RNA sequence: ACCAGC
């Protein structure tokens, strides 16, 4: 939450930065910002990209806030999405392509939402 | 006199249990602490301290406190208390006013504060200027449900009744009182010849400034109106964030098409990112790549955009020309989004059950005395110029609220001042030029003729023209309100300069009078400084920041509290009259912007007496301090806050 | 799951509730006590046999999780190793409740606690009649919901009559009543509660009104 | 940095 407003140092100027509650900085001026299978597949393993959906139209917040990220592995494409917990971590994964090859990886449960 | 807390369940708006409370009297000097169980004899002895007539001190207690002790006196054990208004003291109201300046002090104290409490008037933020601190309590709670197995993510720890609870009222109630012997300590506000801990009611407001007693009227009324509310549609303004949802989402698939995306380098790493139009940096970019030379810049490397440079804009390209409104169209509509619904301190997200929405109201806020208004900000949204102005006004009414005995909507007056920082200014300088400027102000209208001797299309810019000229503009600031280049500002400047030769006149007294010497500096600027304060209308000292803007804090600081007054004499007359205020009563306060008032009553004949009573409120204030001016202000009439802007 | 979780092994820690109003002398007193394995805070309840053996633990987390330590027996009961006899006990449908019991009546009657809840309590007041001969009095204190309702309507079949008797609370149940300081109308519910009749049959006299009614309709 | 108010 928005507290107050600091110098910054990035741009130098007096009233662009801001602090918040949480401990993070955000300037407006220098734009800066401070502070089966069985197996659930890494992001940076599996070259986790995060692009926009073209042909029908989604931004690419959306899918930063949401897990819906794309896969380059093998030569091919693959869309997975996250399932999680109340807690905060990975529960499960779903991978769709062209052939809707239904790869449901991880311990998907009986009541999994997203 | 006594010093005496509470601790409650929840805050005012649904507020259920007693939890503790201690008094310390100054004439016996004891710790009465007080239970659960013991809530009739805490309010016994509120009433004898109030019979026998004293003075009852609490922290931050037109607002929270009072309120709730009147409901959980009604709501528990079913009796009537009312506190009068001359006994109950604050001393958050006596914080702002005596320390109006902590932002600019601050520093080099930041060693003592932690960092969240940066310029905070609470208490704990006291208690770490004090050095009289003890530990914290939500903190120190944290860390027990820690330390223990069940967690509280939620933060409010207020729900069961312990003894620590009761050891951190002590320390609160310690923290109070050694905050009010030093609020009490100040010599300029309180004259040092008598002891203000025991005198009477009738003794500490008569022989003190009269700054002390209008700013806890106005706290006290400004409690009232915020605990009234304002009335608000809901269905009204869900249709209109249903009508501007599917705009906006036309307005990029549209324009996506035409100004189409890029590669950015993040073996060169490339991203395919695409036109994001609610950064102020794609569309720079691509008015680069479309033949447009800006030819002005505001910083070291990049131009400025807003609206002024996207109207005198012109490319090869026809479709960018016909583009370039759209973009500025899909930039109102998300600050509209952004404002309306979408926003985290949104209108949706603060409406209570009964339909209203309850505004934090800070009266002393600004550097000069100027009210500010917080959770939500009621004193922002467009006014009717703007596009989308209209619908939004129209839901912000009066007609929404529905009598509970008969069933009709009520009707809204909104009385405003026209012409006030501009004759108190001719208040001001009357020594100079004879007080023969001061008449022309009352003979019509000002802002019309200075429209048609300054040939201004609109009334508006006429009014930010004069008001820009006056408060020390510069040469193309000016000229930028007309659009012409830095002559015309010249030649206006030396127009309006030479009708009257007083306002340089009282400019030049004002800095004989504060500051002795300024040495000049190629980056920066050295002041030694005489007097940084200035006495007010009541003998309140205004602080200065810089020496360039002194006709500013000393105009619109001189130019708030006639309307404080009036605002306290405005009811202070339909009180004794025989009115009756509230929700179940006559009338009721609502809003309160810088200027004018909005009132919403019953009748259409009680707005008729308010509308007649504010004239005559308003010459009393003219009367009361000796104004050499006549002040005036027009009041309208209607269902909703649109007709009465 | 592997094996029963030693104080000593775990990081044992006898403190109070601040968040429930329980202090440490009751918890020590039980054996209610708490954990450091994995950085997270656990709670944990332990179980005795009639002559004292620890037989089973019950191990809940900070997100309101169950955890066995293995082979949970039918005649597990919360606290029944403390009591060997007496005239007038109060069985408790939780274990925070045998607790705030605990701690209003400052050790003196027979309190003690279920093994199951409200899901299988039937089971395990059947098998555990035996234990039940050598008393005189027993309270029912279950929950003021359906489910508790459910629990105390047909967990009181199993029971030999003419000594359950059943108490009401205008809480949840009786830890709530203790944080809203109602202290003084619980003592009145453990000394004198209303005897087993509710369990669907009617009085003759009870009906003048709704005979009535039906007259009426 | 921008938007709105007075
Ligand atoms: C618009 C504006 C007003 N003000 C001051 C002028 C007034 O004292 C006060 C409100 O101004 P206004 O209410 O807009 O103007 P007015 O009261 O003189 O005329 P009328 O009621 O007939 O429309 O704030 C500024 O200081 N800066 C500004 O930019
Ligand atoms: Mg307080
Ligand atoms: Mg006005
Ligand atoms: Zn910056």
């Amino acid at each position: 939450v928005f507290l107050y407003h600091i110098p910054c140092d990035n741009c130098g100027s007096s009233d662009g930065n801001s602090l918040f509650s949480d401990g993070h900085t955000f300037c407006y001026v220098c734009e800066k910002w401070t502070a089966m299978t069985y197996n659930v597949w890494n992001f940076g393993e599996s070259n986790g990209r995060y692009s926009a959906l073209t042909a029908r139209g989604i931004s690419k917040e959306t899918c930063q806030k949401a897990g819906y990220w794309i896969a380059k592995v093998d030569g091919v494409m693959y869309q997975v999405a996250d399932y999680r917990d109340q807690n905060g971590n990975i529960v499960s994964q779903k991978v769709r392509d062209k052939d809707k090859n239904f790869k449901t990886t991880g311990s998907h449960k009986s009541d999994a939402l997203f | 006199m006594i010093v005496s807390d509470i601790e409650a369940n929840a805050l005012l708006e649904s507020v259920t249990k007693f939890h503790c409370g201690v008094i310390y009297d100054y004439s016996t000097a004891e710790y009465v602490s007080y239970r659960p169980s013991d809530f009739g004899a805490y309010l016994d002895a509120l009433e004898a301290e109030v019979a026998r007539g004293g003075l009852i001190v609490f922290h931050n207690g037109h607002k929270y406190d009072v309120p709730a002790l009147t409901k959980l006196a009604k709501l528990q054990l079913n009796r009537e208390f009312h506190l009068p208004r001359e006994n109950c003291i604050d001393t958050l109201v006596l914080s702002r006013l005596i320390h109006s300046n902590l932002k600019d002090t601050d520093m080099g104290l930041l060693r003592k504060l932690p960092g969240k409490r940066f310029g905070s008037h609470a208490l704990e933020a006291w208690g770490y200027r004090l050095g009289e601190m003890k530990g914290e309590y939500k903190d120190d709670f944290k860390r027990m449900l820690e330390e223990q197995g069940e967690e509280y993510v939620d933060g409010m720890e207020w729900w069961n009744f312990n003894e620590e609870m009761m050891d951190y009222n002590v320390q609160d109630v310690v923290v109070t009182k050694a905050l009010l012997e030093k609020l009490l300590s100040d010599k300029h506000y309180f004259p040092p010849e008598i002891d203000f801990t025991d005198v009477g009611y009738t003794t500490f407001w008569s022989e003190s400034l009269e700054a002390v007693d209008i700013e806890h009227r106005a706290a006290w009324l400004l409690a009232k109106q915020e605990r009234n509310g304002f009335p608000f549609d809901t269905k009204a303004i869900e249709e209109l964030y249903v009508e501007l949802a599917a705009r906006r989402s036309e307005l990029l698939r549209k324009l996506t098409e035409t100004f189409g995306s890029w590669y950015q380098p993040k073996y060169t790493p490339v991203e395919h990112v695409v036109f994001n139009p609610s950064s102020r940096d794609h569309i720079q970019k691509k008015l680069q790549e479309a033949g447009w030379v800006p030819t002005k810049y505001t910083d070291k490397g990049a131009p400025v955009v807003d609206d002024e440079v996207l109207e005198g804009v012109r490319v090869d390209d026809p479709e960018k020309q016909a583009a370039i409104d759209l973009i500025k169209e899909y930039l109102m509509i998300q600050k509209r989004i952004g404002q309306s619904a979408e926003g985290d301190k949104a209108w949706l997200r603060y409406v209570a059950e009964d339909g209203k929405i309850h505004g934090s109201v800070n009266p002393n806020g600004a550097v000069t005395g100027r009210a500010t208004h917080a959770f939500p900000n009621l004193a922002q949204i467009p006014g009717v110029r703007s596009p989308y102005g209209e619908q939004c006004r129209a839901a912000f009414g009066a007609e929404h609220h529905l009598d509970g005995i008969t069933g009709k909507p009520w009707v809204q007056a909104g009385i405003d001042a026209s012409g006030l920082e501009l004759r108190c200014l001719a208040h001001f300088m009357a020594r100079f030029d004879n007080g023969e400027y001061a008449h022309e102000i009352l003979n019509g209208d000002i802002h019309t003729k200075n429209q048609i001797a300054a040939e201004l299309p609109t009334r508006d810019n006429a009014k930010t023209f004069i008001y820009g000229f006056l408060y020390g503009a510069g040469d193309e600031k000016i000229g930028q309100i007309v659009g012409a280049g830095k002559e015309r500002g010249k030649e206006l400047k030396k127009k309006f300069l030479e009708n009257t030769p007083a306002i340089a006149a009282l400019r030049e007294s004002i800095q004989q009078t504060l500051v002795e010497s300024s040495q000049w500096v190629a980056g920066e600027q050295q002041v030694k400084w005489k007097r940084r304060w200035i006495k007010g209308l009541d003998g309140r000292k205004v602080h200065v920041r810089s020496p360039h803007a002194a006709l500013n804090t000393l105009l619109q600081s001189a130019g708030a509290l006639i309307c404080k007054l009036w605002i306290i004499k405005t009811e202070e007359m339909l009180v004794e009259k025989g009115l009756k205020h509230g929700w179940d009563g006559d009338f009721a306060y609502m809003a309160w912007v810088h200027d004018e008032i909005q009132v919403g009553c019953r009748t259409e004949e009680i707005a008729q007496v308010v509308i007649e009573t504010a004239q005559e409120a308003m010459r009393w204030v003219g009367d009361h301090w000796n104004f050499r001016c006549l002040l005036d202000t027009e009041g309208k009439m209607g269902p909703n806050w649109a007709i009465c802007h | 799951t592997y094996n029963v979780w030693n104080f000593g092994e775990s990081n044992g820690r006898y403190s109070a509730l601040t968040a429930r109003g329980i202090s440490k002398e009751t918890c020590q007193k039980a054996g209610y006590w708490i954990a450091k394995v994995d950085g997270v805070m656990y709670q944990v309840a332990d179980y005795r046999d009639q002559n004292g053996n620890i037989v089973s633990q019950k191990v809940r987390d900070k997100d309101k999780n169950f955890k066995t330590t293995g082979s949970h027996k039918s005649d597990a009961l919360f606290g029944k190793h403390l009591w060997n006899g007496g005239k007038k006990i109060v069985v408790t449908e939780g274990e925070i409740d045998m607790l705030t019991v605990m701690e209003l009546q400052d050790c003196k009657y027979p309190v003690v606690s279920l093994g199951h809840g409200a899901s299988a309590a039937k089971k395990t007041c059947a098998a555990n009649y035996e234990y039940f001969d050598q008393f005189e009095q027993i309270i029912l204190m279950f929950d003021m919901d359906e489910a508790g309702r459910k629990a105390v309507e047909e967990a009181a079949q199993v029971l030999p009559a003419g000594k359950v008797r059943v108490a009401v609370l205008p809480c949840k149940d009786a830890n709530e009543c203790h944080l809203n300081g109602h202290d003084r109308e619980i003592m009145e519910q453990v000394w004198n509660a209303g005897p087993w009749i509710p369990d669907g049959v009617v009085s003759a006299l009870s009906l003048r009104e709704r005979i009535r009614e039906h007259l009426s309709s």
